[PDB]
């Protein structure tokens, strides 16, 4: 009965959700034509008096060169004509284009579609939202989505799944502003926020997974991977079953700091699994390496605050405790002295599915790690170097003040940054 | 969806589109006749952005076709793919131009641009939603720099929003076909600074270079020289009409390439080129598009990148590829070339991905370039019009007709205003 | 479910332990035989002692 | 063998990335279990 | 010279179908294997006596280093030219009234070289009777033919050979079975054949015919075919080893049971996994002597499994089958079929349920399970 | 850190091996006292499927005594957006937890409808008098007569009955008037046939009813007819079948709609397994 909303905005929010409902309908049994062959769907698959079966997410883009890829492709008969909102015009890179002029008029269309949807669930649990920092779309409709979603809609849980920029490479040379810009803006209107990269996946992809020409697609099979054992507790029975507001209230201290760092364990291909023992100890010191991280920042320069962990398959209660307090033993890993216990476990019998042609090997049990640390200021430091290395020399300033806003923008979003960077050092000071 | 109105002038633009118009005619599998004989269903979903629907499945061009002589629209109109534009988008005249800007801009072009401003508001509210113009002419000429910086002047004070692209042949030293041509190059510079979004300076010497070394022809005819600008064309606008990964219209192109409003002049290049007996035994592959690209002898213009720095460089991928060899190799050449970039904007490559590759090709890159280096260019043809403005020469073809000398006094000034001004950011 | 595919496995361990039981009685009697019909004739089975 | 193309007149390429890529998760060579039939 | 197969097999301690490529020398009867997917090479160049050029055709499960490999398609045109153009196919179909003749039809097929790769006995109902007698809507005496083809249970057998189909017409000969003694003497037809209806032999004439008799009677599908006539009451389990079937002796074995006075019910064919013979021979593991030889010899190629229905005419099936040595049984009980056909210890041609409580789950896991 | 399983020495093995023999002491003791759920099901199954022979109609009349099956039609319903298709036919059922519970057969056991054409000992229902003692009589339109189910069971005999709804005996799924089985005698076991045509029903009542032919099944202490329902499905141990009520239904044009049409299926006179139909 318990249900989330999905909510995709952008190009990476469109081609995430595509593989991650492809990952629903496999686990759940959906064909690609929207029917079961034959409650545990109720939580993303309404029915219908006919037997079908259409998904709870909403598909936004401003252009509609992915969004006719998705209605022309295999998953054309199972998503509503109106759950994929299009626009004539993209944002082009820009944060004005997605947050003032062009991202100003098909809110209308998004928000009654939200509220359509929003009341045939009889208990709503949250939204959920995918998108990409880097994008014009991705940041300026987010950020506008997010205000009008906070004013509508009250006390719902607001959890992020954030493309953030990664720190050698990038797809862009104004996406320092975008995401100054539009992370001044999502600070108070959001509750968690995991965050992703795009090099952490690489280097997972071809180190572990044993391909040296991955794909985006191999990226986004992960993302869904994570996001469906994020959300399995809700779908399915275990022993201690997690909710969205539990991991809300069991992850993030002061309501300035809502960055976690995801983590998934075991990423390994059919070659090697035939051979390596896959043991509750080893996939739990697995998540704990730097290496495995999904985000380029190493925990050994931070301190922990919180960590959640969520376990699927043939585990037992008894090793799993037994591997935390080897953890707790281990002595290279450094909590804050204000948290003495920092760990939640979630427990799920069923271990994962894998999709034909897939690239992971068909595992009999996983763990997802989401940790709050203090390690992501070093990357936050070298976006805001970049920022002011920038707006030093006012480049590519004019393509901003010629859209809607005023130039006072960028100094109130680096002012407040540089504020919550101060609270970052604030709260990793010891007691 | 995003209707580009493509727009010719002169000779020289006028054999540029009857080559432009022919291979997006391959691309989208039209045959000169004008029907459609194609196999795949990918070529029919994005095609009025070109191609305007007729009856009995007829697609016709959305392109004006103008030049103040007769002489050239009898070539178009009786070459291989003649029979596909339609006979009221061609718009002439009797009276040549004549190598005189003031021909083109103030007598003979004065009341030719009213019938093509009928022409060209009829086709522009015939788009659902315009995307934008395009425009290929050239310097050296009379009725390309004359008629056709006059009609972009008169085009940007009608629809403001819409993004202007220039594609423009500026002159040459060694291979120079015209005396008088300094003054026609310099008095419309000034007329491009102000109304262009984002201009792409073709050259004449630099693609005699490329078909002599890379591609080895022995005879390499204007045929030859008009394809590889014809490829750059169809690889710019790629995204606006395939499906991709990572797509990259007009406007995602002049936002990241252009930083200051009079930045906007470009440098461009194609990845894939080779002859051949050299195709089936080197392999395509992404390091080898990359490293082919960045080259000094590639390039389309006749500038040095090695005496500049680049401000910022954009790279818009077609074909199957992987990402991550993408990823690795733009970094690779943005951290081992670092006195190549400018340290004051970091990141200044821009990647984008398509699908589709080029027909005959399975995988293509073009190459679009902001470089500092362009100012050398620019002050070649400023040391010209000085040597030739101090003894007064060829005035009279100019003041003769009603045109100040002011306006000569002026065109200097804005020029040696620009090569100062990139001289700064170096 | 379960608890039928459980009981049916130890129906199945049991049975193979029986059919095991009787099948060594079978052997061992047959082989007897078999050693004094050859024993009537006058050959005998071999076995070594080295 | 002016030359009317860049190449050698290859035609593979008339498919895309996501289409193609859910076409082989929908069809390929299908891996079920093949579980032992016992004896009772 | 070598021939490349491509085969499949399943992985069973990950499920996954696994295509590899398979290249056997057969100047000296070498193997050797790489991998499609990985690009790699698999195993060395090995010269494995087991596998013979004999084995080598289109669904044949050959069991290379303990793997089961399916050969599904020919690696290329020289492979594909060397050897389809060759070996032809053809389906041999035995009529009621020649049920207690079969031995002889099918020992003088072996004789005439047809390697026999599924056989089957099976009773047709009205609907795919007649959908086996489509050709035949002429209704030259539609009702009596169907009538004779419902009465009884037939035996459909797949045989293989170079000009398969000339050389089973040549055997046949005419259908009329007075027309086929007055022309021929040795044919099928006119040595077991009581008149024109009755021809106790059938075959197809063409590829198209011989195609849509396979996709009639054994589905490649996936859809289950006709059943079979196991009765399950009072009966026991018989089966023929690989090495009998691949020598040629099944016909003189089926003779030798008639001989007797024995009857056999049900028989088929299976080419069955290891998985299945140690699950079969978990009661003789531990209380033999030779477990594995024996179950090497059981996965080794082709199973014959037959239901032989006891009407207690002399003996025990057993007593008649003998002791399980050959030497043992020709010193003491020389009128026994191990002591007729049987070499070794370990390959003896026939095997009998010992115990007589038995039958039922003999006769049920091969009949009913595993049908 | 290694673990290997239950063959090999290593680590703790005795104690598993001690749960194994434990085990296998529990399984003989529970086997000693037969408390086995592998013992209990056999025979219910079997007299629920034996086959059954069904009466031949010599002048095609529908006669007392005879042995028949009740066959609901097919018919494409608009209304109706996922429903079944085929002819259907009355089978008795009982509840799956009193399959899986109890052996003997418990009442009431309700009623579905199953896609089968072969009579089995389900669907065999022989037609009675209300006064009984009557063999070898025409049954006539607007009689009373019973349908008495044997199941298999030649001990006991149990008739269709429906009553009047209350508030808590009413169906499963469309909570209308509902059809059971029960062994009691009443009133509330007769059941009465008529013409589907209204015009032609007060002509055409007490004539004798022919075999095969639709006919409409009516409850004289209700007058309303038998239905099955095809939107609504019941999952039961058998499978999946069609809800059964007693129910009728009329259109604009207050005719009875192809829910309420039904068949008394006779058997072959050449093959007895095989029905007329
Ligand atoms: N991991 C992952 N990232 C993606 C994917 N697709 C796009 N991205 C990210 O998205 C960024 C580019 O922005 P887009 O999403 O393509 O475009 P946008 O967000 O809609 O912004 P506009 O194009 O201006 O409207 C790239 O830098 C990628 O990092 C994807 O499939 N997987
Ligand atoms: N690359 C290229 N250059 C051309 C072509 N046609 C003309 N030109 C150049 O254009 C110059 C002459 O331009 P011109 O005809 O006077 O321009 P117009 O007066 O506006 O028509 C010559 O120097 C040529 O080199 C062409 O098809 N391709
Ligand atoms: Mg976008």
């Amino acid at each position: 009965m318990r249900e989330c909303i999905s909510i995709h905005v952008g190009q990476a929010g469109v081609q995430i959700g595509n593989a991650c409902w492809e990952l629903y309908c496999l686990e759940h049994g959906i064909q690609p034509d929207g029917q079961m062959p034959s409650d545990s769907f109720n939580t993303f698959f309404s029915e219908t008096g006919a037997g079908k079966h259409v998904p709870r997410a909403v598909f936004v883009d401003l252009e509609p060169t992915v969004i006719d890829e998705v209605r022309t492709g295999t998953y054309r008969q199972l998503f509503h004509p109106e759950q994929l909102i299009t626009g004539k015009e993209d944002a082009a890179n820009n944060y004005a284009r997605g947050h003032y002029t062009i991202g100003k008029e098909i809110i209308d269309l998004v928000l009654d579609r939200i509220r359509k949807l929003a009341d045939q669930c009889t208990g709503l649990q949250g939204f959920l939202v995918f998108h990409s920092f880097g994008g014009g779309t991705g940041s300026g409709f987010t950020s506008l989505l997010m205000e009008r979603l906070s004013v509508d809609y009250g006390k719902k849980s607001k959890l992020e799944f954030s493309i953030y920029p990664a720190p050698q490479v990038s797809t862009a040379v104004v996406e320092p502003y975008n995401s100054i810009l539009t992370t001044h803006t999502t600070l108070e209107h959001s509750d968690c926020a995991f965050m992703v990269d795009n090099e952490a996946i690489y280097d997972i992809c071809r180190r572990n997974l044993d391909i040296e020409r991955p794909t985006y697609t191999n990226l986004n099979r992960l993302i869904g991977q994570i996001v469906s054992s994020i959300t399995a507790s809700l779908r399915f029975d275990g022993a201690l079953n997690v909710d969205l507001t539990e991991f809300q209230t069991n992850l993030v201290p002061y309501p300035r700091i809502h960055f976690p760092l995801a983590t998934y364990a075991p990423v390994i291909s059919a070659e090697k699994a035939y051979h390596e023992q896959l043991s509750v100890a080893e996939i739990t010191n697995a998540c704990f390496e730097p290496a495995n991280q999904m985000v380029k920042c190493d925990p050994r320069h931070g301190k922990y605050m919180a960590c959640c962990l969520l376990y699927r398959g043939d585990v037992v209660p008894k090793d799993v405790n037994a591997a935390i307090a080897t953890i707790k033993t281990k002595r290279t890993i450094q909590f804050v002295d204000w948290c003495p216990t920092g760990f939640k476990v979630g427990i799920n019998y069923q271990p994962p599915t894998v999709v034909p042609g897939g690239d992971l090997a068909k595992v009999q049990r996983a763990v997802c790690m989401l940790s709050n640390t203090t390690a992501i200021a070093e990357a936050w430091a070298r976006l805001d170097h970049k920022f002011d290395l920038m707006y030093a020399k006012r480049a590519f300033v004019h393509w901003y003040v010629g859209e809607g806003m005023e130039e006072g923008e960028f100094s109130e979003a680096r002012e407040d940054m540089a504020a919550l960077e101060k609270d970052y050092e604030e709260v990793g000071v010891d007691s | 969806m995003r209707e580009i109105v493509h727009l010719q002038a002169g000779q020289c633009g006028n054999q540029i589109g009857a080559k432009f118009w022919e291979v997006i005619s391959d691309e989208h599998g039209i045959d000169p006749t004008g029907t459609y004989h194609g196999d795949s269903d990918l070529q029919l979903e994005r095609i009025n952005v070109y191609y305007n629907e007729a009856t009995g499945g007829k697609y016709v061009p959305r392109a004006v076709l103008v030049d103040l002589e007769p002489g050239t629209m009898d070539s178009v109109r009786s070459g291989p793919f003649g029979q596909i534009f339609r006979p009221d988008n061609f718009v002439f005249g009797q009276s040549g131009a004549g190598n005189n800007w003031a021909k083109g801009h103030y007598t003979e072009g004065a009341e030719l641009v009213d019938s093509v401003l009928d022409v060209v508001r009829k086709e522009a509210e015939s788009c659902d939603c315009l995307q934008g113009f395009q425009l290929t002419h050239s310097l050296g000429g009379g009725t390309g720099s004359g008629m056709g910086t006059l009609l972009i002047s008169k085009i940007r004070e009608e629809y403001p929003d819409r993004i202007m692209n220039t594609f423009s042949v500026v002159p040459s030293p060694k291979v120079s076909d015209t005396v008088v041509e300094p003054y026609n190059a310099t008095l419309s510079v000034h007329q491009l600074v102000e109304n262009t979004d984002e201009t792409y300076c073709i050259d004449n010497e630099a693609l005699y270079d490329i078909c002599f070394r890379t591609l080895k022809l022995t005879t390499p005819t204007y045929g030859d020289l008009n394809h590889l600008v014809s490829a750059t064309m169809s690889g710019v606008t790629t995204c606006l009409r395939f499906p991709g990964q990572l797509n990259a219209d007009l406007r995602k192109l002049a936002v990241n390439m252009v930083p200051f409003p009079r930045l906007h002049f470009f440098m461009p290049g194609f990845a894939p080129l080779t002859s051949r007996g050299s195709q089936q035994y080197r392999a395509l592959t992404v390091p080898e598009l990359t490293q082919q690209m960045f080259d000094a002898k590639n390039m389309m213009a006749a500038c040095d990148p090695r005496h500049g720095r680049y401000l910022t460089v954009a790279a818009v991928f077609r074909g199957r590829m992987s990402m991550k060899e993408v990823d690795e190799q733009m970094l690779n050449v943005q951290n081992k070339n670092s006195s190549y970039f400018v340290e004051w904007i970091p990141n200044n490559v821009k990647t984008a991905v398509c699908d589709i590759p080029p027909r005959g090709l399975k995988m293509s890159a073009t190459f679009i370039g902001n470089s500092t280096a362009i100012q050398e260019l620019f002050k070649r043809i400023s040391e010209q019009f000085t040597a030739m403005f101090r003894r007064k020469a060829f005035l009279h073809w100019y003041t003769g007709e009603g045109m100040d000398e002011m306006e000569f006094t002026e065109a200097e000034s804005n020029m040696n205003d620009l090569v100062s001004e990139y001289q700064q950011y170096q | 479910q379960d608890t039928m595919v459980q009981e049916l496995a130890l129906a199945k361990k049991q049975l193979l332990m029986v059919r095991q039981a009787a099948l060594h009685q079978l052997f061992e009697k047959e082989h007897q035989q078999y050693q004094q019909e050859l024993n009537q004739m006058g050959k005998a089975f071999y076995v070594e002692r080295f | 063998p002016t030359y009317r193309r860049l190449g050698t007149d290859e035609s593979p390429i008339w498919t895309s990335e996501t289409h193609e890529k859910l076409s082989q998760m929908c069809l390929n060579t299908e891996w079920v279990e093949m579980k032992s039939k016992a004896l009772l | 010279e070598r021939f490349v197969f491509i085969a499949e097999w399943y992985d069973p301690n990950a499920s996954l179908l696994r295509r590899y490529e398979l290249l056997f020398y057969p100047g000296d009867g070498s193997v050797e294997m790489h991998d499609v997917k990985n690009h790699r090479t698999f195993l060395k160049r090995t010269k494995y006596d087991n596998l013979h050029l004999e084995d080598l055709f289109i669904g044949n499960k050959v069991n290379v280093f303990s793997r089961q490999l399916v050969l599904i398609d020919y690696g290329d045109q020289y492979t594909a030219r060397q050897l389809g153009s060759r070996k032809e196919k053809t389906l041999a179909l035995i009529k009621p009234d020649a049920i207690s003749k079969a031995g002889e039809i099918i020992e003088i097929i072996n004789k005439a070289g047809f390697t026999i790769t599924k056989l089957k006995m099976m009773m047709l109902s009205r609907k795919e009777a007649l959908d086996f007698h489509v050709d035949h809507q002429s209704r030259p005496f539609f009702n009596e033919l169907i009538q004779f083809i419902t009465t009884g249970p037939i035996i459909a057998m797949e045989i293989l050979r170079d000009d398969a189909i000339c050389e089973w017409k040549r055997l046949l000969g005419p259908a009329n079975s007075g027309v086929a003694r007055t022309d021929a003497s040795e044919s099928i037809r006119a040595l077991f054949g009581t008149d024109g209806i009755r021809n106790a032999a059938h075959g197809p004439d063409s590829f198209a015919s011989a195609a849509r008799e396979m996709e009639l009677f054994f589905p490649s599908s996936g859809g289950c075919g006709p059943a079979n006539t196991a009765k399950f009451t009072n009966c026991t389990c018989c089966i023929v080893k690989p090495h009998a079937v691949s020598e040629g002796l099944l016909g003189k074995i089926l003779m030798a049971i008639r001989d007797a006075g024995f009857e056999i019910s049900a028989m088929q064919m299976f080419n069955m996994d290891r998985v299945n013979v140690e699950e079969f021979y978990e009661v003789y593991k531990g209380v033999v002597t030779e477990y594995h030889d024996m179950v090497t010899e059981m996965y080794s190629g082709p199973c014959v499994a037959m239901e032989i229905q006891q009407n207690n005419a002399t003996k025990t099936f057993r007593e008649f089958c003998g002791p399980a040595d050959p030497e043992i049984a020709r010193h003491l009980r020389p009128g026994t079929l191990r002591a007729i056909f049987g070499k070794t210890k370990i390959q003896n041609a026939v095997h009998c349920t010992d115990l007589p409580e038995d039958g039922l789950l003999e006769v049920q896991y091969f009949f009913k399970i595993l049908d | 850190q290694n673990v290997y399983g239950p063959g090999v020495r290593i680590g703790n093995w005795n104690e598993d091996v001690y749960l194994e023999e434990e085990l296998m002491k529990d399984f003989l003791e529970k086997r000693d006292k037969g408390k086995l759920l592998i013992q209990r099901s056999r025979r219910l199954k079997q007299n629920l499927l034996r086959p059954m022979q069904l009466s031949v109609t010599e002048d095609g009349y529908i006669h007392y005594g005879d042995k028949v099956m009740l066959v609901n039609p097919d018919d494409p319903d608009t209304e109706a957006d996922v429903f079944l298709r085929g002819d259907l036919s009355l089978c008795m059922t009982p509840d799956e937890i009193q399959s899986h519970l109890k052996d003997e057969l418990e009442v009431p056991c309700g009623l579905s409808a199953v896609q089968a054409k072969t009579p089995i000992g389900r669907n065999t229902f022989i037609i009675l008098s209300v006064h009984r003692d009557a063999t070898g009589q025409v049954l006539r339109y607007g009689q009373d007569f019973c349908l008495g189910i044997t199941g298999g069971f030649d001990n006991k005999m149990l008739y269709l009955s429906s009553d009047h709804r209350t508030l808590l005996k009413s169906s499963k799924r469309s909570w209308l008037q509902e059809v059971y089985l029960t062994d009691e005698v009443s009133h509330v076991n007769c059941w009465q046939a008529a013409f589907p045509d209204p015009q032609l029903r007060l002509e055409y009542e007490g004539f004798p009813v022919p075999a095969n032919a639709k006919i409409l099944i009516n409850h004289c202490h209700t007058n309303r007819g038998l239905a099955a329902h095809r939107h609504l499905f019941l999952s039961t141990y058998f499978g999946k079948e069609a809800e059964v009520v007693a129910h009728t239904y009329l259109d604009s044009h207050r005719v009875e709609k192809p829910r309420n049409h039904w068949m008394l299926v006779t058997g072959n006179p050449r093959d007895a397994s095989s029905s007329m139909l």
